[PDB]
RNA sequence: CCGAAGCUUCGGCUUCGGCAGGAGAGGUA
DNA sequence: GCGCATGCTGCTCTTCTTTGCCATCACGGCGACTGCCG
DNA sequence: CGGCAGTCGCCGTCTACCTCTCCAAGAGCAGCATGCGC
Protein backbone atom coordinates (compact mmCIF):
# COMPACT_ATOMS: atom_id res chain seq x y z
CA UNK A 1 0.00 0.00 0.00
CA UNK A 2 1.97 2.60 -1.37
CA UNK A 3 0.91 6.46 -2.20
CA UNK A 4 0.17 6.89 -5.70
CA UNK A 5 -0.36 10.50 -7.73
CA UNK A 6 -3.52 10.73 -10.07
CA UNK A 7 -4.07 13.70 -12.59
CA UNK A 8 -7.40 14.86 -13.37
CA UNK A 9 -9.22 18.18 -15.15
CA UNK A 10 -8.39 21.59 -13.36
CA UNK A 11 -10.99 22.24 -10.44
CA UNK A 12 -12.42 19.16 -10.41
CA UNK A 13 -9.99 17.61 -8.20
CA UNK A 14 -12.50 17.23 -4.82
CA UNK A 15 -15.52 16.38 -7.16
CA UNK A 16 -12.71 13.37 -7.68
CA UNK A 17 -12.26 12.72 -4.57
CA UNK A 18 -15.94 12.08 -3.55
CA UNK A 19 -16.98 10.52 -6.57
CA UNK A 20 -13.80 8.17 -5.45
CA UNK A 21 -15.06 7.41 -2.68
CA UNK A 22 -18.39 6.54 -3.50
CA UNK A 23 -17.16 4.04 -6.09
CA UNK A 24 -14.95 2.37 -3.39
CA UNK A 25 -17.95 2.45 -1.07
CA UNK A 26 -20.67 1.13 -3.90
CA UNK A 27 -19.04 -0.99 -6.36
CA UNK A 28 -17.45 -3.29 -3.78
CA UNK A 29 -13.21 -3.20 -3.70
CA UNK A 30 -12.76 -1.74 -0.23
CA UNK A 31 -9.51 -3.62 0.72
CA UNK A 32 -7.54 -2.54 -2.12
CA UNK A 33 -7.66 1.10 -2.34
CA UNK A 34 -7.83 2.87 1.28
CA UNK A 35 -7.27 6.73 1.05
CA UNK A 36 -7.50 10.24 -0.92
CA UNK A 37 -6.39 13.49 -0.59
CA UNK A 38 -6.33 16.77 -1.72
CA UNK A 39 -2.91 17.93 -0.96
CA UNK A 40 -4.31 21.92 -0.17
CA UNK A 41 -3.50 24.89 2.40
CA UNK A 42 -5.66 27.60 3.61
CA UNK A 43 -3.81 30.55 2.98
CA UNK A 44 -4.95 33.95 4.84
CA UNK A 45 -7.11 35.44 2.31
CA UNK A 46 -9.51 38.02 4.39
CA UNK A 47 -10.89 41.59 3.91
CA UNK A 48 -11.84 43.59 6.66
CA UNK A 49 -13.38 40.59 9.16
CA UNK A 50 -14.98 38.99 5.65
CA UNK A 51 -12.85 35.93 4.80
CA UNK A 52 -12.53 35.53 0.83
CA UNK A 53 -9.98 32.21 1.17
CA UNK A 54 -10.10 30.13 -2.04
CA UNK A 55 -8.68 26.81 -0.96
CA UNK A 56 -5.13 27.29 -1.91
CA UNK A 57 -4.15 24.45 -3.76
CA UNK A 58 -0.26 23.44 -3.36
CA UNK A 59 -0.10 21.31 -6.53
CA UNK A 60 -3.08 22.29 -8.82
CA UNK A 61 -4.88 19.44 -10.93
CA UNK A 62 -3.45 16.44 -9.14
CA UNK A 63 -4.90 14.06 -6.23
CA UNK A 64 -3.02 11.48 -3.78
CA UNK A 65 -4.49 7.65 -3.43
CA UNK A 66 -3.06 4.74 -1.55
CA UNK A 67 -4.14 1.78 -3.58
CA UNK A 68 -2.83 -1.75 -4.03
CA UNK A 69 -2.21 -2.13 -7.56
CA UNK A 70 -3.80 -5.35 -8.83
CA UNK A 71 -5.19 -5.19 -12.31
CA UNK A 72 -8.71 -4.31 -11.81
CA UNK A 73 -7.49 -1.22 -9.15
CA UNK A 74 -5.88 0.44 -11.45
CA UNK A 75 -9.32 0.27 -13.89
CA UNK A 76 -11.65 1.50 -11.52
CA UNK A 77 -9.48 3.85 -10.19
CA UNK A 78 -8.41 5.01 -13.59
CA UNK A 79 -11.85 5.57 -15.42
CA UNK A 80 -13.60 7.56 -12.57
CA UNK A 81 -15.69 10.58 -13.89
CA UNK A 82 -13.06 13.17 -14.32
CA UNK A 83 -9.24 11.81 -13.95
CA UNK A 84 -7.55 12.08 -16.92
CA UNK A 85 -4.82 9.07 -16.03
CA UNK A 86 -2.42 8.53 -13.75
CA UNK A 87 1.00 9.95 -13.53
CA UNK A 88 4.76 8.61 -13.90
CA UNK A 89 4.62 6.03 -15.87
CA UNK A 90 7.40 4.96 -17.36
CA UNK A 91 8.81 2.45 -19.65
CA UNK A 92 5.91 2.11 -22.16
CA UNK A 93 4.05 3.19 -19.43
CA UNK A 94 3.03 -0.90 -18.09
CA UNK A 95 2.44 0.34 -14.39
CA UNK A 96 2.29 3.59 -12.41
CA UNK A 97 5.37 4.34 -10.36
CA UNK A 98 5.24 5.06 -6.53
CA UNK A 99 6.20 8.16 -4.63
CA UNK A 100 8.96 8.21 -2.35
CA UNK A 101 8.17 7.42 1.91
CA UNK A 102 9.66 10.57 3.37
CA UNK A 103 7.93 12.46 -0.05
CA UNK A 104 4.59 11.42 1.36
CA UNK A 105 5.48 11.89 4.65
CA UNK A 106 6.60 15.28 4.31
CA UNK A 107 3.38 16.04 2.08
CA UNK A 108 0.36 14.41 4.58
CA UNK A 109 2.44 16.51 7.46
CA UNK A 110 1.19 19.58 6.38
CA UNK B 1 -1.53 27.58 -29.49
CA UNK B 2 0.56 30.84 -27.93
CA UNK B 3 -2.30 30.60 -24.19
CA UNK B 4 -1.70 26.65 -23.89
CA UNK B 5 1.89 27.65 -23.89
CA UNK B 6 1.50 30.33 -21.63
CA UNK B 7 -0.87 28.32 -19.00
CA UNK B 8 1.67 25.45 -19.06
CA UNK B 9 4.99 27.73 -18.49
CA UNK B 10 3.28 29.26 -15.37
CA UNK B 11 1.78 26.46 -13.77
CA UNK B 12 5.44 24.99 -14.13
CA UNK B 13 6.92 28.33 -12.78
CA UNK B 14 4.76 28.32 -9.77
CA UNK B 15 5.24 24.37 -9.18
CA UNK B 16 8.66 24.69 -9.37
CA UNK B 17 9.19 27.80 -6.84
CA UNK B 18 7.06 25.64 -4.65
CA UNK B 19 8.69 22.23 -3.20
CA UNK B 20 6.90 19.89 -5.43
CA UNK B 21 8.06 15.76 -6.29
CA UNK B 22 10.36 15.19 -8.90
CA UNK B 23 7.36 12.88 -10.89
CA UNK B 24 4.73 16.07 -10.95
CA UNK B 25 7.05 18.71 -12.09
CA UNK B 26 8.31 15.65 -14.78
CA UNK B 27 4.77 15.89 -15.86
CA UNK B 28 4.31 19.52 -16.12
CA UNK B 29 7.90 19.70 -18.17
CA UNK B 30 6.89 16.70 -20.81
CA UNK B 31 3.45 18.65 -21.01
CA UNK B 32 5.39 22.15 -21.94
CA UNK B 33 7.50 20.31 -24.73
CA UNK B 34 4.23 18.59 -25.65
CA UNK B 35 2.11 22.30 -26.59
CA UNK B 36 5.45 23.60 -27.99
CA UNK B 37 6.13 21.28 -30.38
CA UNK B 38 2.04 21.27 -31.11
CA UNK B 39 2.49 25.61 -31.48
CA UNK B 40 5.87 25.06 -34.14
CA UNK B 41 4.09 21.90 -35.97
CA UNK B 42 0.74 20.37 -35.23
CA UNK B 43 0.33 16.86 -35.98
CA UNK B 44 3.69 15.45 -36.60
CA UNK B 45 3.82 13.63 -33.21
CA UNK B 46 1.72 12.34 -31.95
CA UNK B 47 -2.78 13.08 -32.68
CA UNK B 48 -3.65 16.89 -33.83
CA UNK C 1 -24.50 4.81 -27.11
CA UNK C 2 -23.09 8.21 -25.48
CA UNK C 3 -26.12 8.60 -23.36
CA UNK C 4 -26.16 5.19 -22.66
CA UNK C 5 -21.91 5.11 -21.38
CA UNK C 6 -23.35 8.31 -19.19
CA UNK C 7 -25.93 6.55 -17.47
CA UNK C 8 -23.65 3.41 -16.77
CA UNK C 9 -21.06 5.12 -15.07
CA UNK C 10 -23.27 7.67 -13.39
CA UNK C 11 -25.41 4.42 -12.03
CA UNK C 12 -22.01 4.00 -9.66
CA UNK C 13 -21.77 7.15 -7.98
CA UNK C 14 -25.20 8.12 -6.32
CA UNK C 15 -27.38 6.90 -3.80
CA UNK C 16 -30.16 4.12 -4.00
CA UNK C 17 -33.57 4.31 -3.14
CA UNK C 18 -33.56 7.95 -4.78
CA UNK C 19 -32.56 6.48 -8.27
CA UNK C 20 -35.52 6.82 -10.57
CA UNK C 21 -34.89 6.46 -14.66
CA UNK C 22 -35.64 10.55 -14.62
CA UNK C 23 -32.23 11.19 -13.14
CA UNK C 24 -30.18 8.80 -14.87
CA UNK C 25 -31.13 10.15 -18.91
CA UNK C 26 -29.47 12.86 -20.22
CA UNK C 27 -30.48 14.28 -23.75
CA UNK C 28 -28.28 16.53 -24.11
CA UNK C 29 -26.14 13.74 -27.01
CA UNK C 30 -28.81 12.91 -28.48
CA UNK C 31 -30.30 16.50 -29.77
CA UNK C 32 -26.20 16.95 -30.61
CA UNK C 33 -26.13 14.64 -33.23
CA UNK C 34 -29.43 15.16 -34.70
CA UNK C 35 -29.09 18.61 -35.02
CA UNK C 36 -25.04 18.21 -36.41
CA UNK C 37 -26.42 15.19 -38.90
CA UNK C 38 -29.32 17.71 -40.02
CA UNK C 39 -27.04 21.08 -40.07
CA UNK C 40 -23.17 20.51 -41.25
CA UNK C 41 -23.30 17.36 -43.29
CA UNK C 42 -22.60 16.48 -46.73
CA UNK C 43 -25.04 14.45 -47.72
CA UNK C 44 -28.30 16.84 -46.29
CA UNK C 45 -28.06 19.50 -49.29
CA UNK C 46 -29.63 22.75 -49.94
CA UNK C 47 -32.63 22.23 -52.01
CA UNK C 48 -32.15 23.60 -56.02
CA UNK C 49 -35.34 24.88 -56.94
CA UNK D 1 12.51 24.58 -19.04
CA UNK D 2 14.30 24.27 -22.05
CA UNK D 3 13.02 22.39 -24.98
CA UNK D 4 13.58 21.31 -28.72
CA UNK D 5 12.76 22.18 -32.10
CA UNK D 6 10.75 19.80 -33.70
CA UNK D 7 11.91 20.05 -36.92
CA UNK D 8 15.41 19.25 -36.09
CA UNK D 9 14.44 16.03 -34.16
CA UNK D 10 11.12 14.51 -36.02
CA UNK D 11 12.98 14.87 -39.18
CA UNK D 12 14.23 12.60 -42.05
CA UNK D 13 16.75 12.00 -40.94
CA UNK D 14 17.36 13.18 -37.71
CA UNK D 15 20.03 15.68 -37.87
CA UNK D 16 20.40 15.60 -34.26
CA UNK D 17 20.69 12.10 -34.28
CA UNK D 18 23.07 12.37 -37.06
CA UNK D 19 25.27 14.72 -34.68
CA UNK D 20 25.26 13.30 -31.11
CA UNK D 21 25.01 9.57 -32.89
CA UNK D 22 21.49 8.54 -31.12
CA UNK D 23 18.68 6.36 -32.93
CA UNK D 24 15.67 8.65 -33.07
CA UNK D 25 13.77 6.15 -30.68
CA UNK D 26 16.16 6.60 -28.51
CA UNK D 27 16.29 10.49 -28.40
CA UNK D 28 12.63 9.92 -28.27
CA UNK D 29 12.43 8.42 -25.21
CA UNK D 30 14.90 10.74 -23.41
CA UNK D 31 13.14 14.00 -24.61
CA UNK D 32 9.49 13.18 -23.94
CA UNK D 33 10.58 11.76 -20.28
CA UNK D 34 10.60 7.75 -20.47
CA UNK D 35 14.13 6.95 -20.05
CA UNK D 36 17.78 7.76 -18.34
CA UNK D 37 21.30 8.62 -20.25
CA UNK D 38 24.37 8.68 -19.16
CA UNK D 39 25.99 12.81 -19.45
CA UNK D 40 29.18 11.98 -18.13
CA UNK D 41 31.17 9.06 -16.24
CA UNK D 42 34.72 9.87 -14.48
CA UNK D 43 37.26 7.43 -15.37
CA UNK D 44 40.54 7.71 -13.21
CA UNK D 45 38.50 7.58 -9.75
CA UNK D 46 36.98 4.21 -11.36
CA UNK D 47 40.64 3.29 -12.20
CA UNK D 48 42.07 3.98 -8.86
CA UNK D 49 39.05 2.44 -6.73
CA UNK D 50 37.68 -1.00 -8.21
CA UNK D 51 40.26 -2.43 -5.66
CA UNK D 52 38.30 -1.18 -2.80
CA UNK D 53 35.13 -1.42 -4.96
CA UNK D 54 35.12 -5.01 -5.05
CA UNK D 55 36.52 -6.15 -1.78
CA UNK D 56 33.12 -3.91 -0.40
CA UNK D 57 30.73 -6.14 -2.66
CA UNK D 58 32.93 -9.18 -1.93
CA UNK D 59 32.34 -8.62 1.77
CA UNK D 60 28.47 -7.81 0.99
CA UNK D 61 28.26 -11.26 -0.83
CA UNK D 62 30.08 -12.89 1.91
CA UNK D 63 28.09 -11.37 4.80
CA UNK D 64 24.37 -12.38 2.75
CA UNK D 65 25.72 -16.18 2.13
CA UNK D 66 26.71 -15.82 5.98
CA UNK D 67 23.36 -15.15 6.81
CA UNK D 68 21.79 -17.65 4.40
CA UNK D 69 23.38 -20.23 5.70
CA UNK D 70 22.37 -18.96 9.23
CA UNK D 71 18.92 -19.37 8.05
CA UNK D 72 19.84 -22.99 6.91
CA UNK D 73 21.25 -23.93 10.21
CA UNK D 74 18.26 -22.96 12.17
CA UNK D 75 16.17 -24.54 9.97
CA UNK D 76 18.43 -27.77 9.76
CA UNK D 77 18.12 -27.91 13.68
CA UNK D 78 13.81 -27.45 13.57
CA UNK D 79 14.01 -30.11 10.93
CA UNK D 80 16.54 -32.62 13.25
CA UNK D 81 13.82 -31.82 15.93
CA UNK D 82 10.88 -32.60 13.51
CA UNK D 83 12.02 -35.74 12.89
CA UNK D 84 13.17 -36.94 16.34
CA UNK D 85 9.59 -36.32 17.31
CA UNK D 86 8.42 -38.09 14.47
CA UNK D 87 10.31 -40.27 12.97
CA UNK D 88 11.61 -42.87 15.97
CA UNK D 89 8.07 -43.92 16.55
CA UNK D 90 4.36 -44.32 15.50
CA UNK D 91 3.93 -40.81 13.61
CA UNK D 92 3.26 -41.36 10.08
CA UNK D 93 7.08 -41.99 8.12
CA UNK D 94 5.40 -41.15 4.78
CA UNK D 95 4.73 -37.61 6.18
CA UNK D 96 8.35 -37.17 6.89
CA UNK D 97 9.67 -38.78 3.95
CA UNK D 98 7.33 -35.85 1.87
CA UNK D 99 8.91 -33.52 4.45
CA UNK D 100 11.85 -34.56 3.32
CA UNK D 101 11.41 -34.01 -0.33
CA UNK D 102 9.61 -30.49 0.97
CA UNK D 103 12.98 -29.97 2.78
CA UNK D 104 15.06 -30.16 -0.40
CA UNK D 105 12.18 -27.88 -2.15
CA UNK D 106 13.04 -25.42 0.51
CA UNK D 107 17.04 -25.27 0.10
CA UNK D 108 15.63 -24.56 -3.24
CA UNK D 109 13.25 -22.07 -2.39
CA UNK D 110 15.50 -19.95 -0.13
CA UNK D 111 18.72 -20.14 -2.69
CA UNK D 112 15.75 -18.78 -5.08
CA UNK D 113 16.24 -15.55 -2.85
CA UNK D 114 19.91 -15.81 -2.42
CA UNK D 115 20.72 -16.02 -6.35
CA UNK D 116 18.19 -13.05 -6.61
CA UNK D 117 20.59 -10.90 -4.17
CA UNK D 118 23.93 -12.39 -6.37
CA UNK D 119 22.00 -11.63 -9.76
CA UNK D 120 21.60 -7.93 -8.83
CA UNK D 121 24.80 -7.34 -7.32
CA UNK D 122 26.68 -8.85 -10.34
CA UNK D 123 24.57 -6.92 -12.52
CA UNK D 124 25.05 -3.64 -10.66
CA UNK D 125 29.05 -4.56 -10.62
CA UNK D 126 28.49 -5.15 -14.76
CA UNK D 127 26.98 -1.73 -15.44
CA UNK D 128 29.07 0.00 -13.16
CA UNK D 129 31.95 -1.63 -15.16
CA UNK D 130 30.72 -1.02 -18.53
CA UNK D 131 29.34 3.00 -18.55
CA UNK D 132 30.12 5.21 -21.24
CA UNK D 133 28.55 8.73 -22.15
CA UNK D 134 25.69 8.35 -23.93
CA UNK D 135 24.22 5.48 -22.97
CA UNK D 136 20.87 4.70 -22.53
CA UNK D 137 19.88 2.82 -18.82
CA UNK D 138 16.39 1.68 -18.77
CA UNK D 139 14.85 0.07 -15.59
CA UNK D 140 15.08 3.37 -13.36
CA UNK D 141 15.72 0.79 -10.35
CA UNK D 142 19.09 0.61 -11.50
CA UNK D 143 19.46 3.82 -11.82
CA UNK D 144 18.63 4.67 -7.98
CA UNK D 145 21.46 1.97 -7.42
CA UNK D 146 23.72 3.37 -8.87
CA UNK D 147 23.08 6.70 -8.22
CA UNK D 148 22.91 6.06 -3.98
CA UNK D 149 25.69 3.33 -4.07
CA UNK D 150 28.39 4.76 -6.08
CA UNK D 151 26.38 8.25 -6.93
CA UNK D 152 29.57 10.16 -7.59
CA UNK D 153 31.91 9.52 -10.57
CA UNK D 154 29.20 10.12 -13.08
CA UNK D 155 26.22 12.05 -13.43
CA UNK D 156 22.72 12.13 -15.86
CA UNK D 157 19.34 12.82 -16.08
CA UNK D 158 16.24 12.66 -18.88
CA UNK D 159 14.88 15.45 -20.84
CA UNK D 160 16.31 18.19 -22.84
CA UNK D 161 18.18 19.31 -20.55
CA UNK D 162 20.04 16.55 -20.19
CA UNK D 163 20.64 16.78 -24.39
CA UNK D 164 22.02 20.54 -23.79
CA UNK D 165 25.22 19.15 -21.31
CA UNK D 166 25.76 16.50 -24.00
CA UNK D 167 25.75 18.96 -26.97
CA UNK D 168 27.57 21.58 -24.81
CA UNK D 169 30.44 18.72 -23.89
CA UNK D 170 30.81 17.83 -27.70
CA UNK D 171 34.25 18.02 -29.53
CA UNK D 172 33.50 18.46 -33.15
CA UNK D 173 36.88 18.17 -34.30
CA UNK D 174 38.03 14.95 -33.12
CA UNK D 175 34.59 13.84 -34.51
CA UNK D 176 35.06 14.94 -37.81
CA UNK D 177 38.68 13.59 -38.22
CA UNK D 178 37.46 10.38 -36.93
CA UNK D 179 35.03 10.13 -39.98
CA UNK D 180 37.31 11.19 -42.24
CA UNK D 181 39.67 8.18 -41.38
CA UNK D 182 36.64 5.94 -40.73
CA UNK D 183 36.18 7.31 -44.67
CA UNK D 184 40.12 6.76 -45.90
CA UNK D 185 40.33 3.70 -44.92
CA UNK D 186 37.17 1.70 -44.74
CA UNK D 187 34.70 -0.65 -46.97
CA UNK D 188 31.14 -2.30 -46.18
CA UNK D 189 28.37 0.13 -44.95
CA UNK D 190 30.02 2.00 -42.15
CA UNK D 191 31.62 3.81 -44.84
CA UNK D 192 27.90 4.64 -46.10
CA UNK D 193 27.43 5.47 -42.53
CA UNK D 194 30.22 7.75 -42.43
CA UNK D 195 29.12 9.97 -45.42
C1' C E 1 -8.24 57.09 -46.50
C1' C E 2 -13.92 58.75 -46.62
C1' G E 3 -17.90 61.59 -44.59
C1' A E 4 -20.12 65.49 -41.47
C1' A E 5 -18.92 70.37 -39.00
C1' G E 6 -16.17 74.80 -37.96
C1' C E 7 -11.49 78.27 -38.97
C1' U E 8 -9.98 79.16 -43.52
C1' U E 9 -4.84 83.83 -45.27
C1' C E 10 -7.06 79.29 -49.99
C1' G E 11 -1.38 76.42 -48.76
C1' G E 12 -4.34 74.21 -45.72
C1' C E 13 -5.65 73.76 -39.90
C1' U E 14 -8.92 71.68 -36.04
C1' U E 15 -13.26 68.36 -33.73
C1' C E 16 -16.05 63.82 -34.22
C1' G E 17 -17.36 59.21 -36.55
C1' G E 18 -15.60 54.23 -39.25
C1' C E 19 -13.55 47.63 -41.15
C1' A E 20 -12.91 42.60 -44.32
C1' G E 21 -11.22 35.13 -41.31
C1' G E 22 -12.20 29.29 -42.03
C1' A E 23 -15.03 24.54 -43.30
C1' G E 24 -18.56 21.96 -46.38
C1' A E 25 -21.86 21.41 -50.85
C1' G E 26 -23.36 22.48 -55.86
C1' G E 27 -22.14 24.67 -60.67
C1' U E 28 -19.82 27.22 -65.63
C1' A E 29 -15.51 27.42 -69.37
C1' DG F 1 -34.10 42.32 15.90
C1' DC F 2 -30.10 39.67 14.03
C1' DG F 3 -27.81 35.62 12.00
C1' DC F 4 -27.77 31.83 8.69
C1' DA F 5 -29.05 29.55 4.53
C1' DT F 6 -29.91 29.01 -0.56
C1' DG F 7 -30.74 30.73 -5.15
C1' DC F 8 -29.95 35.02 -9.16
C1' DT F 9 -25.94 36.06 -11.05
C1' DG F 10 -21.03 38.11 -12.08
C1' DC F 11 -17.28 35.87 -13.92
C1' DT F 12 -13.53 33.69 -15.74
C1' DC F 13 -11.61 29.48 -17.38
C1' DT F 14 -12.03 24.42 -19.37
C1' DT F 15 -12.30 20.98 -22.41
C1' DC F 16 -7.85 13.93 -21.13
C1' DT F 17 -6.42 10.15 -24.25
C1' DT F 18 -6.61 3.27 -21.25
C1' DT F 19 -7.67 -2.47 -20.21
C1' DG F 20 -11.32 3.29 -24.60
C1' DC F 21 -13.09 5.27 -28.75
C1' DC F 22 -12.35 4.72 -33.59
C1' DA F 23 -13.23 4.03 -38.72
C1' DT F 24 -10.87 4.27 -42.31
C1' DC F 25 -7.00 6.42 -46.52
C1' DA F 26 -5.53 5.81 -53.21
C1' DC F 27 -1.18 5.26 -55.79
C1' DG F 28 3.58 5.62 -57.14
C1' DG F 29 8.58 6.89 -55.96
C1' DC F 30 12.23 7.09 -52.54
C1' DG F 31 14.95 6.22 -48.65
C1' DA F 32 16.14 4.81 -44.11
C1' DC F 33 15.79 1.15 -40.70
C1' DT F 34 15.28 -2.48 -38.28
C1' DG F 35 14.32 -6.59 -36.73
C1' DC F 36 15.86 -11.03 -38.76
C1' DC F 37 18.33 -14.86 -40.83
C1' DG F 38 22.81 -16.63 -41.82
C1' DC G 1 29.61 -9.27 -37.93
C1' DG G 2 27.22 -9.03 -42.20
C1' DG G 3 23.94 -9.15 -45.58
C1' DC G 4 18.86 -8.73 -46.31
C1' DA G 5 14.32 -7.97 -47.45
C1' DG G 6 9.96 -6.37 -45.70
C1' DT G 7 8.17 -2.14 -44.02
C1' DC G 8 6.80 2.22 -42.88
C1' DG G 9 6.69 6.92 -43.31
C1' DC G 10 6.91 11.22 -46.30
C1' DC G 11 6.45 13.71 -50.76
C1' DG G 12 3.18 14.98 -54.92
C1' DT G 13 -1.43 14.91 -57.77
C1' DC G 14 -4.18 22.26 -63.67
C1' DT G 15 -6.14 27.58 -63.83
C1' DA G 16 -9.97 31.32 -63.36
C1' DC G 17 -14.98 32.46 -61.72
C1' DC G 18 -20.26 32.06 -59.39
C1' DT G 19 -24.21 30.60 -55.55
C1' DC G 20 -25.69 28.76 -50.65
C1' DT G 21 -25.12 27.38 -45.20
C1' DC G 22 -22.64 27.11 -40.56
C1' DC G 23 -18.35 28.42 -37.01
C1' DA G 24 -18.25 25.19 -27.91
C1' DA G 25 -21.79 25.09 -24.56
C1' DG G 26 -22.66 23.33 -20.15
C1' DA G 27 -20.42 23.19 -15.56
C1' DG G 28 -18.40 25.39 -11.80
C1' DC G 29 -16.69 29.01 -8.17
C1' DA G 30 -17.49 32.45 -5.54
C1' DG G 31 -20.46 37.05 -4.39
C1' DC G 32 -23.89 38.65 -2.62
C1' DA G 33 -29.71 39.50 -1.60
C1' DT G 34 -33.49 38.37 0.56
C1' DG G 35 -36.37 35.22 3.16
C1' DC G 36 -37.06 32.60 7.38
C1' DG G 37 -36.29 31.14 12.00
C1' DC G 38 -35.35 31.72 17.31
Amino acid sequence: KNWYVVHTYSGYENKVKANLEKRVESMGMQDKIFRVVVPEEEETDIKNGKKKVVKKKVFPGYVLVEIVMTDDSWYVVRNTPGVTGFVGSAGSGSKPTPLLPGEAETILKR
Amino acid sequence: LYRRVINRNNRLKRLIDLGAPEIIVNNEKRMLQESVDALFDNGRRGRP
Amino acid sequence: SRMERVVRERMTTQDVEAITPQTLINIRPVVAAIKEFFGTSQLSQFMDQ
Amino acid sequence: APVTHIWYFKGVPSRLGYLLDLAPKDLEKIIYFAAYVITSVDEEMRHNELSTLEAEMAVERKAVEDQRDGELEARAQKLEADLAELEAEGAKADARRKVRDGGEREMRQIRDRAQRELDRLEDIWSTFTKLAPKQLIVDENLYRELVDRYGEYFTGAMGAESIQKLIENFDIDAEAESLRDVIRNGKGQKKLRAL
